[PDB]
């Protein structure tokens, strides 16, 4: 269609058949009916007409790739031209990391709503990578401030580097 | 350099200022509102009354700013020549250190929380 399936998933959709056991007329049948020839057919052809003009002027955009730069890690000391790149670098994986989460989110809501009453055992899955990609999220930018940057970020992980040796040291 | 001089010799090694200097521009728009100032305090018509001596302050303020900005210039030059000189002559006192990467200095985290 659109958009990838991969990324955004949509288990596989399984309507029953109709079956009815009344005589009576169903009105959401004819409804249906009505709203196809009344609705979606000109509404088709008035698209069908636009996208006839879209093919003669055809033209493209891109996605910009942004090659890799040294981090913060490689910078020395109070060198701004390499400092600047790497904390730029940074602010573009930082803006990155909130559509990711953002995505993980939209896959949780996406099931919470399609799975109905049975969402509590049928999204499981969901909400477990949520919870992990959240973790991992608080742990690379959460605290820092408003005043946030790739040397903040840096001391925040060498804080938790360290913890994590202390406690390896314990066992 | 050289006693009671307002422009040693060795100031002509240096560039002069152009005449399209952004300060000289500046000193010169100083000279023209000094000129409107001298019509308006004897109630002469500002902009229009006696371009000549219109003329002369605009002129006469470029003329000495250009002299003062000479000068500046020069003094500064003489300023980082000065100052470059005395650190090659101390080496000791400006060492050259050595540069270490975040990687490897310690930075104290204060959450903001
Ligand atoms: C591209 C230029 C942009 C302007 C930059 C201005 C920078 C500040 C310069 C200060 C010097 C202003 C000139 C000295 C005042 C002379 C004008 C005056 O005193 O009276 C207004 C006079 C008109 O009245 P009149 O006496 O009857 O003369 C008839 C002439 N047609 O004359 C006139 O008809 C109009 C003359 C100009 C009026 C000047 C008004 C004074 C403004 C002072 C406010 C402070 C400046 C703004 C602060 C930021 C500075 C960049
Ligand atoms: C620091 C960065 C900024 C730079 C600052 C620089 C400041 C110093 C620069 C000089 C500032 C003063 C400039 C005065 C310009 C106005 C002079 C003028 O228009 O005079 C007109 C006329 C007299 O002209 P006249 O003396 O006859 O010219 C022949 C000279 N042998 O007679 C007149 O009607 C003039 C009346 C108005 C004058 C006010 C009173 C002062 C008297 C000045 C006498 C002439 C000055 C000549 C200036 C030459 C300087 C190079
Ligand atoms: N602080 C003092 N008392 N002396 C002083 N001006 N030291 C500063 C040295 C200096 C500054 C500007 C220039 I131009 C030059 Cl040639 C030398």
């Amino acid at each position: 269609d659109s958009w990838d399936k991969d990324v955004y998933p949509e288990p596989p959709r399984r309507t029953p058949a109709p079956s009815p056991q009344t005589s009576l007329p169903n009105p959401i049948t004819y409804l249906t009916k009505a709203f196809d020839l009344l609705v979606d057919r000109p509404v088709t052809l008035v698209r069908e007409f636009i996208e006839r003009q879209h093919a003669k002027n055809k033209y493209y955009y891109y996605h910009r790739e942004f090659r890799r730069v040294p981090d913060i890690t490689e910078c020395q000391e109070k060198d701004v031209l390499c400092m600047f790149e790497a904390e730029m670098q940074w602010r573009r994986d930082y803006k990155v990391d909130q559509e990711i989460v953002n995505i993980i989110q939209e896959r949780l809501k996406a099931c919470q709503q399609r799975e109905g009453e049975s969402h509590r055992q049928n999204c499981a899955k969901e909400l477990e990578q949520f919870t992990q990609v959240v973790k991992a999220y608080q742990d690379r930018y959460h605290d820092l401030g408003a005043h946030y940057s790739a040397r903040k970020c840096l001391a925040k992980q060498k804080q938790r580097m360290l913890a994590e040796r202390k406690a390896a040291k314990e066992a | 350099r050289a006693t009671f001089q307002f422009l040693p010799d060795e100031a002509r090694s240096l560039p002069p200022p152009k005449l399209t200097d952004p300060r000289l521009a500046f000193v010169g728009f100083l000279g023209y509102c000094s000129g409107l100032i001298d019509n308006a305090i004897r109630r002469r018509p500002v902009l229009l009354a006696g371009l000549h001596r219109q003329l002369l302050y605009i002129t006469s303020f470029v003329f000495v700013g250009y002299y003062l900005l000479k000068r500046q210039d020069y003094m500064y030059a003489v300023r980082d020549h000065d100052m470059f000189s005395y650190i090659k002559s101390h080496p000791e006192d400006f060492p050259e250190k050595d540069k270490k990467t975040y990687g490897e200095v310690f930075e104290e985290f204060h959450p903001v929380r």
